[PDB]
């Protein structure tokens, strides 16, 4: 390894200084303040040293040379080198540009800063406020051929996120973070956890920060086409995945909602009659008294630890709760939540940041210390200590409570009003400075929790989960689970998932599942959603049939129905018609059957950051020479196929009253041989071509690499 | 034979802000939106009313013929172009405005509606910085993957196709960027606003913002496809 | 210039927190007359209606208000007074209409939530709103106006937060004290920080209207009512 000459270099340029350190392997960091120096108490997403690299110790604000940048110099770690130039014809030092060093000998340029002779300055700065935080605007080159993948979760039905811009602003299904591969060979991580913006122009990419003390980034280097060291190098610098508990390997069963602890009951009494295998029964939100109690309602939960005791003996089934980060006036725990200060607040008037049940409530204060202990000690008593070890933190997106609108749980048209999403006050700055850490500090307070019941340290194995809705960089890193949340049962919506669960892969997530099925019903449609018609019903069969090939098997949502004979709509492997009952649970069963392929591939992630579902780029870019433009234009081969694992290649079917589905099967590098075997007919098909396979209802287009005994050994690396 | 109007504007009442469309000139409307305070009079404008050629006999100004807060929804048609008030979501209302274009053969063509799906931000975002009632405004209108962007002032970016790009709202050497842009699809938008800001044409969404203002103002004129030299025509008789 | 104030509101006004339902208002007035001691106005205070916003009295507790206002001046000859508060909250029955007209003042982010009372948190009507103004006075005149009680309590209308220098009104001491930041909320006729002082200014002012467009009469001249307000601003004297 080429390992570096320097510990850093630092710029005085005018009043800013800028210090930029090899990082890990074939990286750099570049951190940049006006005038006042950092505080060190910032917020930062990635790790010093890295997980893994060359370093034996933590960097920290260590550095080898002192400059103004008057004259031009390089620095090179591993195979990326970056050289201070000038700006226009000059010749100098504060210029940042950065290249890589191919096997070849030669160098690719990777992006400098955008300084062309007429344009703004790269590292721009503002001061909006009497005070010294500022905001900034730092713009770097781009190519119009270049295309950017990850960026977090979206439903854009995209991979390729150039020419988009991507707002740094959470809400339901949409978890923007800045950490994005490009096909040129390179990652870059905004390791900032304030609110902004993200543009992918035509020719400058350009982040912004709506209030900081300190600007900080990443840029990593990896020889073009191999995506899986550029997730290697990501998953060191912000976090390796714990392996999964086997359980959650399994079918969760979830819907909108079991009501009561009898309803649960039968719930467990049915899959153990009907010898129907489930994994995890969860229990959704409104089973608690007031907003902020974090713990059910005795008047229709009577006896939690008998009930999940019960659920484990029927089925061997885990349970899973719901909470809410929302606290009311009618909570018990309203004042001493109020005393200590552990409740954000909107930073005047009463300090309520959204509404929900009929009343106005304040989020609790993720970002403090005490109140995600205040909040464990709520469910360790509540749950934890009654059979529910797993827990579902939903609707923890920041600022307003989960949504891109004010005045949650009211009309329509009241929500559709312009109120201005909440600038709140957090422990730990506001919402424009820091808002992007609430939901993953949420998530650390339930590994916090999980690491203390069960004594072990994270990133090892764990023995819970938890489910999220919302994160940022190196969320991977917890015992957690991403959803890509509330989405309308149509067929549309299916096609769409897809490709933001690749995005998620991209930046570094690979614990993602969906709602089987749906989760809203789409009024303008007139069967969505409704489990008792055909026409839904083929739509979840399609859509059960997909999450079988997904990190995570997981069935949920609200339905509508012409019969019902519960607190809501049924949603459970026998409530879609007696011909469609056999179908789901053989997918229930091949889940269970798959149980070594995914443990192997849940590993692999856990060492390597080995991506999990995987996007058709990582695997033939080198070898297809016709995937590299099938995913500059976000066709469906891309968007709507991909590979789960190492050997299995899944495309689910996305339109209604179809027997044959087209699935563009890629070139593998072997072109005499035919390496492509589909699940279902057992035939062999060459790579490199588009073939159309019989795709009845109960078939979902699968093929596999290898033989099909091997991939159920787990034997695949 | 020219399709003229039969409502002079609708003034919508949508919570605190009030939203005035107004047919403005050939095939044109005119939006105009404001959240609590009603407009000074003396903002600047840059377009002519009435327009230096167009079916009007007189200026606009404020004026309208009908006033709803929005709860259902409402159609109106000046030359090729029809307006469509909706809901958001499965909703049926009239608070999210939509622009069609009436095509030689009957049919209609999606020209560009207010960027509102399911889950996304408000199509018109206002934000007070300060401590007086001026604010920053973000309006955002929905896009195709295969739009083409023409216009926006001079750059020095080798492209005339300006899709995919941002173009920031601040004047220096070589660098003019002006909100006016003629869209493949058969439709012109002027955003007629002096404050700095921001243009996003992106993939899905074509975003606009204002730094400090006390007024949004947008035109939009549409025109049949291929036919840019009446789009140009409609451009010159607003802005001179 | 300040009018001439209507001659009966010169003698006696009796008033107390508060005379809850309308049998204990006309037990009053006939305590009053039995005892042959003279009153000229009765007031009746907060907390007598059903939600914040209705602006009427409740009538679970004032089921004929236009026959409680009759006995009142059979008995006593005494005029009739009654409360309200500017705040409103979601249960009210006008809080849809005024959310949907921009009735309502709202702290610039957030829910638009200004204060609260009652367990609930709510928004202050705006007051600089002509239209609000209007709104108002059609729920008084129709409420209270034409049905014998003609004189006004405009309590608790200093603006900004409800009536206190603290927050989270109706809530405990330690909460209200609190260093919750006081409201800088969107009016208008602008923000708090800009024209805030209007408030209760024109809170006087939408009464005062609706007294001179009811008897036909030019501000300044002699008045037939008159309000009770605990806050105001320069020039207040004139109504
Ligand atoms: C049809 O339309 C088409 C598009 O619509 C259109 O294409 C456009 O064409 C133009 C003209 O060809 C293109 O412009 C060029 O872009 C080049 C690439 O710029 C990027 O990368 C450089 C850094 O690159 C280096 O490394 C790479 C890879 O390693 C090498 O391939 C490069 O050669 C270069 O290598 C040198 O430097 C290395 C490290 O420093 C050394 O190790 C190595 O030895 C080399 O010396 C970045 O700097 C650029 O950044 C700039 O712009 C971005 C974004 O705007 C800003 O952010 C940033 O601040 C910078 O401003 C960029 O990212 C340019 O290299 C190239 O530049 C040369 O010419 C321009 C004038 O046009 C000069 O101003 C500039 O100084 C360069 O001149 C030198 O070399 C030229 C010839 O190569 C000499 O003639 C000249 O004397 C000068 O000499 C210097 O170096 C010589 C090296 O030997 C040395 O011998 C000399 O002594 C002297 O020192 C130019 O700008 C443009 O990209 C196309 N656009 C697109 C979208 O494709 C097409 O033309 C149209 N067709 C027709 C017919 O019209
Ligand atoms: C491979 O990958 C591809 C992507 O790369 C992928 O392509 C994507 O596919 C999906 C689905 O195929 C596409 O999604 C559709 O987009 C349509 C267009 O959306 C825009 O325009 C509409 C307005 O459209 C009107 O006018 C035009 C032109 O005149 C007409 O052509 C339209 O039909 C429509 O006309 C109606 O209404 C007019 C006005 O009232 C009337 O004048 C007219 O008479 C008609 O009644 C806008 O509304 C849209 O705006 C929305 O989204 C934007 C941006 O997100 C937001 O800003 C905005 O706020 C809105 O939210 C948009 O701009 C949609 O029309 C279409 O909608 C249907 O299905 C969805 C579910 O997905 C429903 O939710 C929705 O309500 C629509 O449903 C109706 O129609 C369907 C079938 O047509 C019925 O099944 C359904 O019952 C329902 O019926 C309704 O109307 C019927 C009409 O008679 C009526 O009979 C019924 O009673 C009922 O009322 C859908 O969203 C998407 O665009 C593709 N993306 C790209 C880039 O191409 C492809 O699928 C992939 N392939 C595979 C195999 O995976
Ligand atoms: C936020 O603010 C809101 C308001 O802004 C707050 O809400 C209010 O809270 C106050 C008090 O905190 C409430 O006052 C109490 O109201 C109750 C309810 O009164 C109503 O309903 C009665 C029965 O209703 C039921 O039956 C009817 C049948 O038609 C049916 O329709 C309905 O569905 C239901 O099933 C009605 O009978 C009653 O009407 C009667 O009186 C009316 C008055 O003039 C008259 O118009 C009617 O014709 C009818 O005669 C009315 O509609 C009241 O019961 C209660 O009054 C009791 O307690 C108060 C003290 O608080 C006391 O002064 C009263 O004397 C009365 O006390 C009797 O029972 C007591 C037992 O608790 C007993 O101890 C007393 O001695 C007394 O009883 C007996 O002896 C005495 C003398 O010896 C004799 O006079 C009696 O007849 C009896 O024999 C209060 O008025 C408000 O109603 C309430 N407002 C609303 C909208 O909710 C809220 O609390 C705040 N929230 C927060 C978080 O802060
Ligand atoms: C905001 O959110 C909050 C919560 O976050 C919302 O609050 C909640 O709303 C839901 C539904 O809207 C409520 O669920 C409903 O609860 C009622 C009440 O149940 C309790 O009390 C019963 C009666 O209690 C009396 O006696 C006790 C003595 O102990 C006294 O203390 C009481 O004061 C009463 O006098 C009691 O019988 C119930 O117990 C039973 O069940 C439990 C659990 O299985 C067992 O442990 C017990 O042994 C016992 O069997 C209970 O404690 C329920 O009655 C509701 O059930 C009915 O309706 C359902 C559909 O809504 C339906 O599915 C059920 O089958 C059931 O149906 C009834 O009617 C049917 C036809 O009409 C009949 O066929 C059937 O036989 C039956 O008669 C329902 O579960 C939550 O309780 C409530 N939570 C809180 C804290 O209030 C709030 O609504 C939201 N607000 C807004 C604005 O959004
Ligand atoms: O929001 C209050 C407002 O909702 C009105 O509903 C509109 C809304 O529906 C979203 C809502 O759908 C539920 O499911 C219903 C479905 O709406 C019906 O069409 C169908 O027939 O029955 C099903 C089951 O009852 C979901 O259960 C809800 O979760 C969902 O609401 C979202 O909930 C999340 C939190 O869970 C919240 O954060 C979101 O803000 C919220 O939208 O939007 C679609 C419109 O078509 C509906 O009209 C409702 O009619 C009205 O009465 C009022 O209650
Ligand atoms: O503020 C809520 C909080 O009050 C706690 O009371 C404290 C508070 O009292 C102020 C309150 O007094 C009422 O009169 C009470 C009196 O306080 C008691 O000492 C007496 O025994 O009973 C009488 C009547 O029952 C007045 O009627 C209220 O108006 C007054 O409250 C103020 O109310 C106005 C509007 O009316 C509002 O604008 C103000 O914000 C509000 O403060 O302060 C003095 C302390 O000594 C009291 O302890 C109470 O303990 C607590 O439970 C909670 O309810
Ligand atoms: C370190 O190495 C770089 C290139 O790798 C070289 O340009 C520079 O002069 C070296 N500096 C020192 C102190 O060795
Ligand atoms: C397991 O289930 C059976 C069902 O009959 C029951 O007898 C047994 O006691 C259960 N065990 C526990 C711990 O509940
Ligand atoms: C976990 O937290 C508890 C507090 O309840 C503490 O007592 C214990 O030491 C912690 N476990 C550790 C440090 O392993
Ligand atoms: C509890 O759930 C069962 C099964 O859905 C239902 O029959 C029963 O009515 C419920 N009881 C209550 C109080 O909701
Ligand atoms: C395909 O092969 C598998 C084993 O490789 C076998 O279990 C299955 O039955 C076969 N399906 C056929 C021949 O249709
Ligand atoms: C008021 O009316 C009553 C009858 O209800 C009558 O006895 C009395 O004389 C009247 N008094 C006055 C002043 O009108
Ligand atoms: C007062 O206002 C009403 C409408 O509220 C109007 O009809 C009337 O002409 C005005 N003047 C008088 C004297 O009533």
């Amino acid at each position: 390894y080429f390992a570096p000459n320097s510990t850093g270099l630092r710029i005085q340029h005018g009043f800013e200084t800028i210090l930029i350190q090899p990082f890990g392997y074939d990286g750099f960091r570049v951190r940049a303040w006006p005038f006042r120096p950092p505080s060190g108490n910032e917020i930062s997403f990635i790790y010093d040293p890295p997980i893994e690299g060359y370093e034996d110790t933590a960097h920290g604000m260590s550095y080898d040379t002192a400059t103004t940048g008057t004259e031009p110099r390089t620095l090179r770690n591993g195979n990326i080198i970056l050289r201070t130039t000038g700006w226009g014809g000059t010749t100098a030092g504060y210029r940042l540009s950065f290249y890589r060093v191919n096997d070849d000998g030669s160098e690719t340029l990777l992006t400098n800063e955008y300084a062309p002779l007429k344009s703004l300055n790269p590292r721009y700065y503002y001061w909006p406020g009497p005070g010294a935080e500022f905001s900034a605007e730092f713009s770097f080159s781009a190519t119009p051929d270049e295309q950017i993948y990850g960026t977090g979760t979206q439903q854009d039905h995209m991979i390729n996120k150039k020419g988009s811009v991507i707002d740094m602003v959470n809400f339901n299904s949409y978890i923007p973070t800045p950490v994005f591969m490009s096909n040129k060979g390179y990652a870059f991580i905004w390791n900032m956890p304030a609110e902004g913006r993200m543009e992918f122009g035509t020719l400058r990419t350009r982040f912004t920060a709506a209030s900081t003390t300190l600007v900080d980034y990443v840029i990593v280097a990896a020889q073009p086409g191999d995506y899986d060291t550029l997730q290697q190098r990501i998953s060191a610098l912000t976090g390796r995945a714990p392996a999964p508990p086997d359980f959650s390997l399994g079918y969760i069963q979830s819907k909108l909602r079991y009501e009561n602890q009898t309803e649960v009951e039968l719930l467990a009494q049915n899959f153990h009659d009907r010898n129907i295998p489930v994994s995890m029964i969860v229990i959704d939100y409104q089973s608690w008294a007031h907003q902020g109690d974090w713990a059910l309602d005795p008047r229709l939960w009577p006896n939690v630890a008998q009930m999940s005791a019960r659920v484990k003996n029927l089925t061997g089934a885990e349970m899973m709760a719901s909470l809410w980060p929302s606290v009311a006036d009618d909570s018990v725990n309203y004042a001493a939540l109020q005393a200590n200060g552990l409740l954000s607040a909107t930073r005047d008037g009463p300090g309520t940041t959204d509404s929900w049940n009929g009343s106005y409530i304040r989020n609790y204060d993720s970002t403090n210390p005490s109140a995600r202990k205040f909040l464990w000690s709520m469910l360790k008593k509540n749950y934890y200590d009654k059979g529910i070890k797993n827990f579902w933190i939903d609707q923890a997106d920041g600022g307003a409570l989960g949504e891109a609108y004010e005045n949650n749980g009211q009309s329509t048209y009241i929500e559709s009003i312009p109120f201005t999403l909440p600038n709140v006050n957090y422990a730990a700055g506001t919402q424009l400075s820091v808002g992007k850490l609430y939901p993953w500090a949420h998530q650390q307070a339930i590994e916090e929790g999980f690491r203390n019941a069960t004594d072990t340290k994270e990133g090892s194995a764990c023995d819970h989960v938890s489910l999220s809705r919302s994160g940022y960089i190196g969320s991977q890193r917890f015992c957690s689970m991403i959803w890509s949340g509330d989405t309308t049962s149509v067929w549309d919506t299916l096609a769409v998932q897809v490709a933001s669960g690749l995005s998620a892969a991209a930046t570094g997530w690979g614990w993602w599942t969906v709602d089987a099925g749906g989760f809203e019903v789409d009024s303008t449609v007139w069967w969505s959603g409704n489990i008792d018609t055909p026409e839904y019903r083929e739509l979840y069969v399609r859509w059960l049939a997909w999450t079988t090939f997904l990190p995570f098997m997981r069935t949920h949502g609200s339905r509508t129905c012409y019969f019902q004979d519960a607190y809501t709509c049924a949603n459970e492997p026998w409530s879609y018609g007696a011909s469609n009952t056999p179908i789901i649970v053989s997918y229930i069963h091949l889940r269970y059957q798959l149980g070594a392929y995914l443990k192997s591939i849940f590993n692999q992630f856990h060492l390597t950051g080995r991506s999990i579902m995987r996007p058709l780029y990582m695997d033939f870019e080198k070898t297809d020479p016709k995937i590299s433009q099938l995913v500059s234009s976000n066709s469906n081969y891309t968007t709507q196929q991909y590979m789960f694992g190492p050997r299995l290649l899944v495309s689910p079917v996305t339109l209604p009253n179809v027997t044959e589905w087209p699935v563009y099967l890629p070139q593998t590098g072997q072109n005499n041989t035919k390496p492509w075997t589909y699940w279902w007919t057992n035939e062999t098909y060459a790579g490199g071509q588009v073939v159309k396979v019989p795709a009845p209802l109960q078939h979902i287009p699968v093929f596999h690499l290898g033989s099909r005994e091997e991939l159920l050994s787990g034997n695949v690396f | 034979t020219y399709f003229a109007p039969n409502s002079t504007g609708l003034r919508i009442q949508h919570g605190f802000e009030t939203i005035l469309i107004q047919p403005f000139g050939y095939d044109g409307f005119r939006v105009r939106a404001w959240p609590f305070r009603p407009p000074s009079g003396n903002e600047i404008s840059f377009i002519y009313d009435p327009p230096i050629e167009g079916y009007e006999d007189t200026a606009h100004g404020m004026s309208y013929d009908t006033a709803t807060t929005g709860t259902e929804p409402r159609t109106l048609r000046n030359g090729n172009i029809i307006l469509r008030t909706t809901g958001w979501g499965g909703t049926t209302a009239g608070y999210r405005l939509s622009f069609y274009r009436v095509n030689d053969d009957g049919s209609e063509t999606l020209l560009t509606n207010e960027y509102a799906p399911l889950k996304s931000l408000n199509p018109r975002y206002y934000y007070w910085p300060g401590p007086g009632a001026e604010f920053s405004a973000e309006f955002s209108f929905s896009a195709t993957p295969d739009e083409q962007i023409y216009g926006t002032g001079t750059q020095q970016d080798h492209m005339i196709n300006k899709k995919g790009s941002v173009i920031d709202m601040v004047n220096f050497n070589s660098y003019i960027p002006t909100p006016v842009f003629m869209s493949n699809k058969g439709y012109a938008f002027i955003w007629n606003m002096p404050a700095e800001g921001r243009m996003e044409f992106g993939t899905l969404r074509t975003r606009f913002t204002a730094a400090s203002t006390t007024l949004v103002d947008y035109v939009i004129v549409a025109a049949q496809p291929g036919d840019y030299d009446t789009l140009q025509q409609r451009i010159s008789a607003l802005t001179g």
